[PDB]
């Protein structure tokens, strides 16, 4: 049965990965937080444009 | 133009123009100030439409 789980959890861990899910955990694979507030520097975004018609 | 301003005056008697303009009956009742209150307190009725407008950039509405 501990075989058959690690098979499960492998493509459940696909699977959860594939979902375009909200950032659950602090830190993604760099120590650094997985949330929208986390852009430093370098600035390298222009302003923000306007609706399109 | 001065004999303008005396136009409502010739057509008038001292009597009638002492109880038109001079004589008016006396009512304390009337909200005077609501001239400055609608005039005054329109900045922030002006405030509420204002901070609401769908310009983009932050900067551009400070
Ligand atoms: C059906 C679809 C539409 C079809 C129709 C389309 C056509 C529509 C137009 C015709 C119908 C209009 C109806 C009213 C008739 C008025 C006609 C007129 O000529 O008025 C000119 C009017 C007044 O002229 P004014 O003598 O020069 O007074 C302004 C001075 O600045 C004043 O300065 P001041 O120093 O002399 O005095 C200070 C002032 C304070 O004033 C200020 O401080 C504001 C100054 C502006 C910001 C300062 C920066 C200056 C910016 C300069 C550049 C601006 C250029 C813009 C040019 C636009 C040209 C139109 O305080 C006051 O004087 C008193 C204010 C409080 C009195 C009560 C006001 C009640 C208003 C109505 C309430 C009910 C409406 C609902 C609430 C809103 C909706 C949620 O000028 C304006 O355009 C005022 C604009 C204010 C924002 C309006 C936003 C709401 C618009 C309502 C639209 C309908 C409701 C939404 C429907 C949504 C679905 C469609
Ligand atoms: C659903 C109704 C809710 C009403 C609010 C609930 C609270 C009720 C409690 C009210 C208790 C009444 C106590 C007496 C209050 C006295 C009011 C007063 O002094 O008004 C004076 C005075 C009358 O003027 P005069 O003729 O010079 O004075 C004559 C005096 N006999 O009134 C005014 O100045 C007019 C201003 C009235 C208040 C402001 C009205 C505007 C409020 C904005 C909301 C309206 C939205 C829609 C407006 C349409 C615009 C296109």
């Amino acid at each position: 049965i501990e075989r058959m789980t690690e098979i499960a959890l492998h493509v459940f861990r696909k699977a959860r990965a594939g979902k375009v899910r909200p950032a659950q955990d602090v830190r993604g694979p760099d120590g650094n937080v997985n949330d929208f507030l986390e852009q430093r520097r370098p600035f390298e975004h222009p302003n923000p444009t306007g609706v399109t018609h | 133009d001065f004999a303008e301003l005396l136009r409502p005056l010739r057509s008038l008697s001292f009597n009638q123009v002492v109880d038109r303009y001079v004589l008016i009956p006396p009512n304390h009742t009337f909200y005077r100030n609501w001239t400055y209150e609608k005039f005054l307190g329109g900045f922030g009725l002006s405030y509420l439409i204002l901070r609401e407008l769908p310009l983009r950039n932050f900067y551009a509405r400070v």
